[PDB]
């Protein structure tokens, strides 16, 4: 039984002395529309989901391999001495080739949301 | 001088009506490096920054309000009462202007000859969850009997208490009557 | 520009009854299609056959009008009540107006003759 | 094991009080900052107003909506908070004065926060409505996007100390604190702490929506205080995080001389001298940061989603991977690889 | 007439202030970075001869 | 706790909002007495009907009124709320908030001034300290 | 100048600093120029409007 | 196809300043279909004002942009003398000039700071509350209230200055250009304030014009156009001040509009601080205007008049007119109709929120619904006078 041990199960299994607190002390009486969600607001059985830019689900897709590049960075960091000037050189090789990936999600513009009511540029002509 | 057709010397545009031009990166009066430096550096808000701080330094505007009013002024429009002469005889004479300018219809009143042959009201009341403090009561009135107190302190739980009939409006006279002759005496002249 | 809503439609006033006949039916039909949604969006507490034997009662009110703008009028103001209506515009509160005979009875006395009317100073 | 309950009591007490009281101090500091005072009067001096707040919110019903979940909206405050406090037990007071004297401590830490994103993922769920699930994903995108610096600002910190002990990371920085040759490090982990508390200028999806109807936190009573206090001790942590990372935790000026003036052998008040000033230390460096927090929120205006993403994806991890090859670079040029511990 | 009116001065009011007075204020900014560069460079001469000392420390040890 | 943690919902609909707002100014800081103003009615305790209320916007009131926790108490700012007011004999206006809630505590004034909403906030405070919850119990 | 501005702080009717921290202010702020608004006590809505000596001689003009 | 999703930003909800039902159609982030649902209140002012008196009517304009209280009574006292062919003295027109400009440094010290809380700059608000609360005490000095004067009446003024008056304005006037300037530090240079402000919101000219849209709306897009310059109403021609016209019809030209125009507020409160004239504060015909009480209580004319204005009120000649002001929201605008009775027959007001609201549809679709708050925010909308 050390001080971290005892800390870190303790929170969990006492967490919830202010939730049975609450539970017993507060008022619960409900209604439908106390039970209810909002000032207006409606929607009939059309559907499930909402249409999504890409972007918000590439931000998700891509934070895994980056996360994954810095969390193996963790070894070169903790053996950085022993490693000396040759495990330097293959780091830098490793974080030049995860850049050109990075090059290229900046060239595509993988994160930008794009617009579809664009304003218009063109010119006014009139065929006389 | 000049003739014009479908226009005017006015309607001309000025003289430099017509924008310069934008100016592009080249053509610029400061280095790429300086600029850069505002930019990563965030230059204006650490400015933004310390303005916000300056006022930290500075008196609080904050006044404690049970203990200590705000700025009030002889015109205020505020709770409404009923006065009378020195005499004692109430000033009322139920000639129903403050009724007949009232926008909002919140008077009401009722009135015969008295006993002593004296026109007097029987009912004077004003609702004021119908009322909008605007003092056009207090302007009708030729004998100063209807007035609007400084008071704002008069809040209820009920609204049956804010439906104000003669008594209460005489002892609200009765009871502000000072208050209302320090007023009078500052306003009396510009109205 | 200003766009219009999910279900405008222009106003455009028939010069014949005939035009008129088929904008009305199809208006019919529509609201007739769109009575479940009605029941689903509003809480209802009645059958969607009720909604639909209201709204063949506000249509056979005006079912022997002759004059054709007055016709028009109509059809204009039923249109902008179903797009009231299919789009979530109204509350249950405004809806539930068209139904007064769901509501409980409206207690004992309800006079049909001249004397109950007397007694209660409503001749 | 009757001290080490005494020291986890007095450690939960400290740290729970702080918290409260960091909320007046939001309150005051942005008041007066308005020209204005405030919380003033439910205590003396505004000295009970969190707890005042507290018990109001243990009085209130737990009213769950009808298409809602009970449970995942009940537990998730919870779990929120729990992963916020544990994260306090590698944090150090002193040298070797901490609840977990991990050798693998900021993996524990950069572990532990990684677990803040499931509370606004499941907030989202407790609700049949489709825009609230996007106001989640919103969130959750802030914050695995702002996790990326944070991790890199610590390897970055990490090539320079080959430990993943707190305390000897601290005690590298009697030669030099980590903000003196990496301050623009410094910068990047304030925003990005700022950013993951989802505090403003990052405060998107609870200014999106008490907009709308929906995708904030609607919780009641208690709850609500659970998140609360989540909210302003992970703000507590991550500048934890800001102070043994770059500012020198608990260090300070060299008091031997002055030990030695005032002292002639090991007792128990030199003990207890040394403590407390190496812990106001700490405590000094984790007030200025919380005001700064709140002079943050004071001053600018809020950020957009795209503006957001913009900001960290294309501005800083650049930087970020930049800073990856020249720290290495400069310690090969200068024969300075460190050694571990 | 005109008795007791309320009426402005006969030299008038001295001038308000109602133009922009946001000045300039700060040194150029490379000032700024080249401060930068000298902290962060006498922060890494102190830093990387700490590592030093750390690893002949080590070599002791 | 009650007292000095006292929340109302952002309910402003017309012309006493703005008074409302100077309550939380630097002169009257509403603050400094616990009061922050609340946009979801979930977070909330007071209902402060400060505006004109419409029989377009009852519906929307009641509904606001009955998403909130228990207790729950309702001011009623300015004529237009509390009595109709001006705009008493329209065709649009509802007269009072009495008709579509209860209410707690009526506070006078077209506008009521900061400090008459102040003073209002201070009678409901009133009504709650002397309020019986554990000893209306103990007489039940 | 312009006839619009700048102007100092002693031609602002407001409350300000006095000995060393006067000089500190002017020493740390972003423009010496600008004023705490708070208004002079002695000078500002004294006397007050229901304590005018001009309302005893006011005719209607 | 492009299925789109139906969101209500909020009956009730903080950005707008007031009550509105702004249902949008998105895909995605972006708006596509804008539908602002109105009426909410709606109280119906233009029919009650049918059923009274032009002097019982006249606070009905008090109340509709409610931040702006003093330019919607002056613009229908305007119209009511048009009508009456009554011309008000030099002194009340100086009074009207000087509060309309402290109405504008009010409406615009609201919108801006309430513009600024929108997009999540707290503390100017703050700011310039103070500063509000300092005008409104001179509004409560002039006529007895805090918000609804019910001062500015058709034939001039009410009530005479009080003594002391213009000290105290000229003592904050000399001090509130540094609270300007406070807030441009903070709001103006700013790297999120442009961002939230730059390219938002774009509206040109044309259609600035084929909407209708005045005021800011207008000149950010750079017509430089203004009623007081263009067809000057009280005292504007008899006061020095310059007009922001901007380029590029967004919303940060509209800032740095309604900032020049603080500016130049002060400037006019200036001069008329130190121009103020002497003389009568209304009409000196009292079958227009009230006549004194110590001559009401003297004179048995006064007192008749006294009587019948405040009964009957006074007659308006049979007619109609259209007359506006640049009010802080833009072109506010009243048609009035006299019948020769003592009662409007008609009285429509033209908000300038109104037509603004009405553009929204045109103005928002393309932008991400951050953008939209600080379309609202711009348009300066109080609700009042776009329900009426
Ligand atoms: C915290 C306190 C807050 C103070 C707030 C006031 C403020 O705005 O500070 C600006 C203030 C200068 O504003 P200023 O009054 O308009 O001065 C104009 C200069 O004379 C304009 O002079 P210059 O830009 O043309 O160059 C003159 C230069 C001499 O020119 C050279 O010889 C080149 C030097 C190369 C290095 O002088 C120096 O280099 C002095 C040494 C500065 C190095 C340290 C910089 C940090 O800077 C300070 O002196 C305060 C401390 C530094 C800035 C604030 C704190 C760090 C950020
Ligand atoms: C633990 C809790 C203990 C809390 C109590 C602390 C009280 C205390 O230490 O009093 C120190 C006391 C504070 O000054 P004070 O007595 O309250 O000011 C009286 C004058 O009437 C002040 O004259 P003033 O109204 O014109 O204020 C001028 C202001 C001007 O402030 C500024 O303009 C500087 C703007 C901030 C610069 C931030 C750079 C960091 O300067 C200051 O107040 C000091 C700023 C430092 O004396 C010191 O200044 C020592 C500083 C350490
Ligand atoms: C970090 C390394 C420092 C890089 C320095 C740099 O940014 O170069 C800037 C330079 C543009 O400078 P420029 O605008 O042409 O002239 C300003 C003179 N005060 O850029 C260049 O002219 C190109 C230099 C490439 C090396
Ligand atoms: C007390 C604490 C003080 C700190 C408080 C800061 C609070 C949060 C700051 C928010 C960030 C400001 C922002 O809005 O960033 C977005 C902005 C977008 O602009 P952008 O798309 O890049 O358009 C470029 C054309 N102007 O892009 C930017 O402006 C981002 C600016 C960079 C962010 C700061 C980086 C700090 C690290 C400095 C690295 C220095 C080394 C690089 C080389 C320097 C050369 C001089
Ligand atoms: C739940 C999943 C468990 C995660 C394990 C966390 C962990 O790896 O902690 C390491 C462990 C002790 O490791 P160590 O630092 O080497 O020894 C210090 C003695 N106080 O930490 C501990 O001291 C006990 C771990 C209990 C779990
Ligand atoms: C908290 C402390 C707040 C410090 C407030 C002072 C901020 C300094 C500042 O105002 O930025 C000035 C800027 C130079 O601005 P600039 O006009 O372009 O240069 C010519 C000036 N004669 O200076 C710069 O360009 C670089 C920005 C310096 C950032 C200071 C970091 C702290
Ligand atoms: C990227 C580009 C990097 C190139 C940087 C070139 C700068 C050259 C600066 C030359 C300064 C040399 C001073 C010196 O002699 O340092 C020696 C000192 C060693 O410490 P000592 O206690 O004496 O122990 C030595 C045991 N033989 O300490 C040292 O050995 C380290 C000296 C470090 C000098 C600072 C280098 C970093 C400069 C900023 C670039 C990085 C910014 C990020
Ligand atoms: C250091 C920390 C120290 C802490 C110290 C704390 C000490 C507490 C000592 C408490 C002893 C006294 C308790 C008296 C409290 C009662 C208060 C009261 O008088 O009534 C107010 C409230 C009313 O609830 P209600 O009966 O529904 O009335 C509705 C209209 N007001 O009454 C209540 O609030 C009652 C709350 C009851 C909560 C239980 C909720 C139900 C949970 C279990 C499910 C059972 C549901 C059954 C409901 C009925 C169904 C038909
Ligand atoms: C607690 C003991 C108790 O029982 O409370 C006793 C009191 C009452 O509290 P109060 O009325 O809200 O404060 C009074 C302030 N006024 C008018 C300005 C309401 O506590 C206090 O003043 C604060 C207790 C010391 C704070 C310690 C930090
Ligand atoms: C954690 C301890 C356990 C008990 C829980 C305590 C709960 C109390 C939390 C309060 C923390 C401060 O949080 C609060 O700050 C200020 C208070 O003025 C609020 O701010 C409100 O006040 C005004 C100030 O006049 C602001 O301009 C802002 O527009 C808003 O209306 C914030 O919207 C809210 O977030
Ligand atoms: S001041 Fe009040 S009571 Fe008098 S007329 Fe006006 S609204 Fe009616
Ligand atoms: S209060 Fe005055 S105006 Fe009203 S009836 Fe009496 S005397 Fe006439
Ligand atoms: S009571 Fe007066 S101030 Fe309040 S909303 Fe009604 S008219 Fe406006």
């Amino acid at each position: 039984m050390n001080t971290f041990i005892i800390f870190i199960i303790l929170i969990p299994i006492v967490g919830f002395a202010l939730l049975a607190v609450n539970i017993l002390l507060a008022v619960y009486k409900p209604y439908n529309e106390k039970l209810g969600a909002f000032e207006c607001g409606l929607t009939s059985f059309n559907q499930t989901r909402l249409a999504f830019n890409a972007a918000f689900i590439l931000v998700a897709i891509l934070f895994l391999p980056f996360d994954l590049e810095i969390s193996t960075l963790l070894p070169y960091v903790m053996s950085i001495y022993l490693v000396s000037n040759y495990g330097f050189t293959i780091v830098l090789l490793f974080l030049l080739i995860l850049i050109i990936g990075f090059v290229y999600e900046i060239n595509t513009n993988a994160l930008k949301i794009n617009k579809h009511n664009k304003p218009n540029t063109d010119s006014l002509i009139y065929k006389l | 001088i000049n003739i014009y057709a479908g226009g005017s010397a006015a309607a001309a545009p000025p003289a430099g009506f017509r924008i310069h031009r934008p100016a592009t990166w080249e053509e610029s009066e400061e280095g790429a490096l300086s600029k850069a430096t505002k930019y990563f550096l965030l230059a204006e808000m650490f400015r933004g920054l310390y303005v916000v701080l300056e006022q930290f330094f500075r008196a609080p505007y904050t006044i404690y309000y049970p203990f200590e009013k705000g700025p009030v002024s002889p015109r205020f429009r505020g709770e409404h009462a009923l006065r009378r002469y020195p005499s004692g005889e109430e000033r009322c004479i139920a000639c129903k202007l403050c009724e007949a300018i009232c926008p909002a219809l919140a008077i009401t009143i009722d009135a015969e000859e008295r006993i002593d042959g004296s026109r007097r009201t029987t009912k004077y009341d004003i609702d004021m969850t119908k009322c909008i403090y605007c003092g056009y009561c207090q302007e009708s009135c030729p004998v100063d009997a209807i007035v609007e107190t400084p008071n704002v302190e008069y809040a209820t739980e009920t609204r049956e208490e804010l439906l104000y009939n003669k008594e209460k409006l005489l002892a609200n006279g009765d009871k502000w009557e000072l208050e209302l002759q320090y007023a009078l005496d500052a306003d009396a002249p510009y109205r | 520009a200003i766009i219009a809503t999910a279900f405008a439609e222009t106003v455009k006033f028939s010069g014949s009854k005939q035009e008129l006949q088929k904008r009305t039916l199809a208006l019919y039909r529509q609201f007739l299609r769109g009575a479940p949604t009605f029941a689903d969006l509003y809480e209802v507490q009645f059958s969607i056959p009720t909604i639909r034997t209201k709204i063949r009662q506000e249509f056979e009110r005006h079912r022997f009008v002759d004059d054709l703008s007055i016709q028009n009028v109509l059809y204009a103001k039923g249109h902008m009540e179903y797009q009231e209506c299919i789009n979530f515009w109204k509350q249950q509160a405004q809806f539930l107006k068209y139904f007064p005979e769901e509501d409980d009875i409206q207690g004992r006395h309800q006079p049909s003759n001249f004397v109950d009317k007397f007694l209660k100073n409503r001749a | 094991m009757i001290i080490n309950i005494v020291e986890i009591l007095i450690f939960l007490v400290c740290v729970l009080f702080s918290v409260a009281y960091l909320t007046v101090a939001e309150r005051k500091t942005l008041a007066y900052m308005q020209r204005r005072l405030g919380p003033n009067f439910v205590g003396y001096y505004g000295l009970l107003q969190a707890f005042a707040d507290a018990v109001k919110l243990l009085l209130k019903e737990i009213v769950l909506p009808k298409e809602s979940n009970y449970i995942i909206l009940v537990i998730s405050p919870l779990i929120t908070l729990i992963t916020a406090l544990i994260g306090w037990v590698v944090i150090p007071l002193g040298p070797g004065i901490t609840l977990g004297e991990l050798n693998l401590g900021i993996l524990f830490s950069l572990a532990i926060g990684s677990l803040g994103v499931f509370g606004s993922l499941l907030s989202g769920w407790s609700s049949n409505s489709k825009y609230s699930l996007l106001g989640s994903i919103r969130s959750t995108a802030q914050l695995i996007s702002y996790e990326l610096i944070l991790t890199s600002i610590f390897i970055i910190i990490i090539m320079f100390v080959s430990s993943l002990n707190i305390t000897t990371i601290i005690e590298t920085q009697r030669v030099v604190w980590y903000c003196i040759p990496l301050l623009p490090l410094l910068l990047i982990f304030f925003i990005a702490s700022v950013a993951e508390t989802a505090r403003p200028p990052f405060d998107l999806t609870e200014s999106e929506s008490e907009l709308v109807a929906g995708y904030f936190t609607e919780y009641s009573g208690s709850p609500f205080v659970f998140f609360f206090l989540a909210e302003y001790s992970n703000i507590i942590l991550i500048s934890a995080f800001n102070g043994y990372l770059l500012l020198g935790g608990y260090l300070s000026f060299n008091y031997s001389y002055l030990f030695n003036i005032l002292f002639n052998d090991y007792s128990y008040v030199s003990f207890l001298f040394e403590g407390l000033i190496n812990s106001s230390a700490y405590a000094i460096k984790l007030v200025f940061l919380m005001f700064s927090f709140i002079w943050v929120r004071a001053a600018f205006p809020r950020f957009t989603y795209d503006n957001l993403i913009n900001f960290c994806w294309i501005i800083l991890l650049p930087l970020l991977f930049g800073i990856f090859l020249i720290i290495p670079s400069t310690l090969y040029i200068f024969d300075s690889f460190p050694t571990l511990i | 007439p005109s008795v007791g009116q309320d009426l402005p001065p006969v030299g008038g009011y001295e001038p308000v202030q109602w133009r922009r007075n946001l000045p300039a204020r700060g040194f150029r900014p490379l000032v700024y970075l080249a401060a930068l560069c000298g902290i962060c460079g006498y922060g890494f001469y102190r830093a990387l001869g700490g590592i030093q000392e750390r690893r002949e420390l080590k070599r002791e040890k | 706790a009650r007292q000095g943690s006292f929340w109302p919902v952002t309910f402003g609909l017309a012309c006493c909002a703005v008074e409302m707002m100077h309550v939380s100014a630097p002169r009257y800081d509403q603050d400094r007495l616990g009061i922050i103003f609340r946009a979801s009615p979930r977070q909330s305790d007071i209902m402060i009907v400060a505006g004109t209320l419409t029989n377009k916007m009852a519906p929307v009131l009641r509904q606001v009124y009955d998403q909130m926790p228990e207790p729950r108490w309702v001011i009623s700012m300015g004529s237009c709320a509390n009595g109709g007011g001006y705009y008493h004999f329209s065709y649009s206006v509802v007269r009072g908030c009495d008709r579509i809630v209860p209410v707690d505590v009526y506070v006078p004034g077209c506008p009521p001034t900061s400090e008459a909403l102040m003073y209002g906030v201070f009678q409901l405070q009133r009504k709650m300290r002397n309020t019986k919850i554990t000893r209306m119990w103990y007489r039940k | 100048m312009l006839p619009g501005g700048p102007v100092p702080v002693f031609k602002k009717y407001t409350v300000g600093s006095k000995g060393i921290w006067e000089k500190l202010r002017v020493l740390l702020a972003i423009a010496p120029n600008r004023s705490t608004g708070n208004p002079i006590v002695p000078l500002y809505r004294v006397p007050t409007p229901g304590s005018r000596p001009e309302a005893n001689v006011y005719q209607d003009p | 196809r492009i299925r789109a999703f139906t969101i209500n930003f909020g009956p009730q909800h903080p950005a707008a300043h007031g009550v509105l039902r702004l249902i949008l159609e998105l895909s995605g982030e972006e708006i596509i279909r804008s539908d602002p649902h109105v009426g909410l209140l709606h109280r119906g002012t233009e029919k009650l004002i049918e059923y009274k008196t032009y002097m019982q009517a006249l606070p009905y304009f008090d109340r509709l942009d409610y931040v702006s209280m003093m330019t919607n009574e002056q613009v229908f006292s305007l119209a009511v003398e048009k009508l009456l062919n009554v011309e008000v003295p030099l002194r009340g027109k100086y009074i009207r000039t000087m509060f309309g400009e402290i109405t504008r440094v009010l409406n615009h010290l609201m919108s801006v700071c309430s513009h600024a809380m929108d997009v999540g700059a707290l503390t100017p608000f703050l700011w310039g509350f103070e500063e509000r609360e300092k005008l409104m005490e001179f509004y409560e000095r002039v006529s007895g209230a805090r918000l609804h004067a019910a001062y500015v009446r058709p034939g001039g003024v009410s009530q005479d200055l009080p003594a002391g008056l213009l000290d105290d304005i000229y003592m904050w006037a000399t001090q509130f250009g540094d609270r300007l300037d406070e807030i441009e530090e903070l709001l103006t240079d700013n790297r999120i304030w442009k961002l939230r402000t730059v390219n938002i919101g774009t509206v040109t000219a044309q259609d600035a014009l084929n909407l209708g849209l005045s005021g800011p709306m207008l000149r950010g897009s750079g017509i430089p156009f203004d009623i007081r310059k263009n067809a000057p109403y009280d005292a504007y021609d008899k006061v020095d001040f310059d007009v922001p016209v901007g380029m590029n019809g967004d919303c940060y030209d509209r800032y740095l509009i309604r900032m020049a125009e603080f500016r130049q507020s002060l400037r006019i409160i200036e001069q008329c601080c130190n121009d103020m004239p002497a003389g009568a504060v209304k009409v000196e015909d009292f079958k227009i205007n009230s006549p004194p009480r110590n001559l009401m209580k003297e004179d048995m004319e006064a007192l008749i008049h006294h009587f019948l204005l405040y009964t009957k009120g006074y007659s308006v000649p049979p007619g109609e007119t259209y007359t506006a002001i640049e009010a802080p929201k833009g072109e506010m605008g009243v048609y009035v109709v006299s019948d020769g009775s003592e009662r409007p027959y008609k009285c429509k007001i033209r908000a300038p929120g109104f037509a603004h609201l009405g553009a929204f549809d045109h103005i928002a679709r393309g932008h991400f619904l951050p953008d939209a708050v600080a379309i609202i925010g711009t348009m300066d909308l109080v609700f009042g006078e776009v329900d009426r």
